[PDB]
């Protein structure tokens, strides 16, 4: 009952971890993976035209009238829930403070194809400097009319 | 006369200065030179203090501050194994050469001492590395509400290079570790005719050395484990032309010929180098055997040097 | 059985919730310190870690070992004078 | 990627390393064994015949 | 009156779109298009 | 009198003595305790080499 | 005291190992510890048995 059986126990904790941090990892990946995919750079879009996939986005899909904006931290939508059920008994400290370590850092993709989505705004209002403002408009908007159909969706200018 | 001394110590304070400066441009150069220049320094150190050993003292000083002032300025790489070697081995052997230099040593003691210190810091080789690239410390909280704060992202994104310099540095401490391990099992046997206890010490260390080679698992580190015996061979036996001898110089070379042919047999045949096809209990065997070895050195060694008999 | 109780740590709110300034490592914090100090150790030289037999520790205590059967051996041969 | 438990964010940031002992590093162990035994010997009788008969 | 989610208000940085609450950034590196840019992206879709 | 009622009482008070010198009760590790066994044993390695030499004079 | 005085990271015990600040107690725990037969030896206690 002395060091070396609880140090056998923090090890095995900590392998159980490491095997949940490749498994959320890999959920990371796919999260990616989809939203590089349905959101391409502002530069990839002038070769869409051609393909089949221009009118690709269609009303019972779930990325529609979305548009993106950029890159930074999506907070991960997946659930990252542990069932504690403890009145604040004391955990061992080298394995709690890993699991804590752990579930700050891997809850975050990092950089990734941001979403400002247009279905429930109704109102859009830059502000700031002249052209670095249309800018934005102009990619996002070229990025909406690129996906839907002509016939779905409708835009207006003045100028 | 004098003059070969201040060329040297002229050169070398150029050759400082020089890889100094071009640090910021090169960085390739600049550690080129830094690796060279401590060949000058040392001479600097050692001839300049007039005699014969009183003299090596300085000498190790010196390189052990040039490395070490060199390689804490450096990028992440190429203040590669060379310079904690250096290191290592100057620190080592100016604590030996202190006690050599301000008392008396029966030139003996010293292959205990350095054969000690290699063991020493071989066997302590990982967490040193540890230690020297500045890990993230752990935060080991108490079981009050100490609650602490989560590392912030800017460390984490700045491990991987100070994992290289782990790596680099923990191959460095292994290979000063075998030079001293070496450094001085040559000072002892070869002397005159000595005592089998050295016979059976070298044979130790040797063997501690190559059983080992089965721990790490770098490459180079596994590389100046398994080369020990053979820079121990060739060591003896050029000690020993010099020494005038011409006798046991041909044992010599028929040792470094069995090494090379359990080499040969080990490289052409994929069935004695493959630890799967071995059995569970030999494995335990060999493990209890290196335990044995490496214990068994320390009282043999109080035994040869003969504090035993002091008492 | 013999209704132990498990060591619990509520909250305080209130003034005397985060006054005591008091550093002392226990014996748990030296443990956990050891094991994650050969744990870290043994991955940057076995380039695994699921730590099921760690073999640096072991040469560093044969060594240790040798060195506590000298110190032995010289003073039961201090005693035969 | 960014890794925070420092016993993996060691063994990942360490394989680009090729480190793989195999039978691959047995070959030119080996072979430069073979060739500085052979350079000795030679160079051995070389001396003893510079410095004796 | 802490701007509803719906019809906000962005403010444009050198890389920025900060949001407008109370800056919370809401995107750290910005998606700028020029505008020769999106005169070729007409150009081709026109096609088909 | 059991020894849990004197095992209680030792204990008592040395949480008294934490008390006013360390200004914790926690209790988790008490350095005066170890205080008091080192100054303690130095009295015992004199009393047995204090035993182990009169011994050796009886030879 | 003094490079203490005006360096205040070395009078602060939180910045050290947790290995190191252990030893400081057994060296903390043997020098009273051998206090006492020292004292035996100089008072010279052992010339009377």
């Amino acid at each position: 009952m002395r060091t070396e059986e609880v140090d056998a126990e923090r090890a095995d904790y900590l392998r159980y971890l490491s095997v949940v941090r490749d498994n959320v990892r890999a959920h990371a990946a796919e999260q990616r993976a989809a939203l590089e995919w349905s959101h391409p750079e502002p530069e990839v879009l002038a070769t869409i035209p051609g393909t089949r996939r221009q009118w690709e986005r269609d009303p019972r899909d779930r990325d529609f009238l979305v548009l993106r904006a950029g890159r930074h931290d999506v907070p991960l939508d997946a659930a990252l829930k542990v069932k504690d059920t403890a009145d604040e008994i004391d955990l061992e400290p080298v394995a709690h403070s890993a699991l804590r370590g752990l579930l700050d850092v891997q809850r975050t993709v990092r950089d990734a194809p941001t979403g400002l989505d247009v279905a429930k705004l109704a109102r859009i209002t830059v502000i700031g400097e002249a052209d670095e403002a249309r800018a934005a408009i102009r990619a996002w908007i070229a990025q909406a009319v690129t996906w839907h159909d002509p016939t779905m969706l409708g835009v207006a200018l003045a100028a | 006369d004098l003059l070969g001394q201040f060329i040297v110590s002229g050169i070398a304070l150029a050759t400082v200065i020089a890889a100094l400066a071009v640090r910021n441009r090169s960085a390739v150069l600049a550690t080129s030179l830094a690796v060279t220049a401590l060949v000058p320094v040392a001479a600097a150190f050692a001839l300049g203090v007039p005699g014969d050993a009183p003299n090596v003292l300085l000498a190790a000083a010196g390189v052990a501050a040039w490395s070490l002032i060199s390689m804490a300025g450096s990028p992440d790489d190429r203040g590669i194994a060379v310079f904690t070697a250096t290191a290592v081995t100057g620190v080592g052997v100016l604590l030996v050469a202190g006690a050599a230099s301000l008392w008396v040593i029966s030139s003996d003691v010293i292959g205990c001492a350095l054969v000690l210190l290699g063991l020493i810091v071989t066997v302590q080789a990982a967490q040193l590395s540890a230690m020297w690239a500045r890990f993230p410390l752990p935060v080991i909280p108490a079981p009050g509400d100490p609650t602490p704060a989560a590392r912030p992202l800017s460390v984490l994104a700045d491990l991987p290079r100070r994992v290289r310099v782990s790596q680099a540095h923990q191959t460095g401490v292994i290979a000063a570790g075998v030079l001293l391990g070496v450094a001085g099992s040559v000072a002892l046997v070869s002397s005159a005719n000595a005592s089998p206890w050295a016979w059976y010490i070298v044979v130790a260390a040797a063997a501690g050395a190559a059983l080992r080679a089965r721990v790490w698992d770098s490459a180079a580190c596994k590389a100046w484990l398994l080369g020990h015996s053979y820079l121990l061979a060739v060591a003896l036996l050029v000690a020993f032309v010099i020494g005038d001898r011409y006798q046991a110089a041909l044992w010599a070379l028929a040792a470094l010929a069995v090494l090379v042919l359990v080499w040969i047999v080990a490289a052409l045949n994929p069935k004695i180098a493959s630890p799967d096809t071995y059995s569970l209990p030999m494995r335990r065997m060999v493990g209890f055997l290196a335990t044995g070895l490496d214990a068994s050195l320390i009282p043999v060694m109080a035994l040869l040097v003969g504090l035993f008999s002091l008492v | 059985d013999r209704r132990s109780f498990s060591s619990r740590t509520p909250v305080n709110e209130n003034p005397d919730g985060v006054q005591y300034r008091r550093g002392f490592v226990t014996r748990h914090q030296v443990s956990g310190w050891r094991f994650v100090m050969r744990r870290i150790a043994s991955g940057v030289a076995l380039h695994d870690t699921r730590m099921l037999v760690d073999p640096l520790r072991t040469q560093s205590r044969a060594v240790l070992t040798g060195a506590l059967i000298l110190v032995t051996g010289l003073v039961g041969c201090f005693i035969f004078s | 990627r960014i890794v925070e438990d420092i016993a993996d964010a060691a063994v990942i940031f360490s394989e680009a390393r090729r480190r793989q002992w195999g039978p691959t590093h047995i070959a030119r162990g080996a072979a430069l064994a073979l060739i500085g035994l052979i350079l000795v010997g030679t160079g051995l009788s070389v001396a003893h015949r510079v410095i004796t008969g | 009156q802490y701007p509803d989610p719906e019809r906000p208000i962005l403010r444009v940085a050198d890389g920025r779109i900060e949001r407008w609450q109370v800056w919370q950034p809401c995107v750290d590196v910005a998606d700028a298009m020029s505008a020769a840019e999106a005169a070729h992206i007409a150009r081709r879709l026109s096609r088909w």
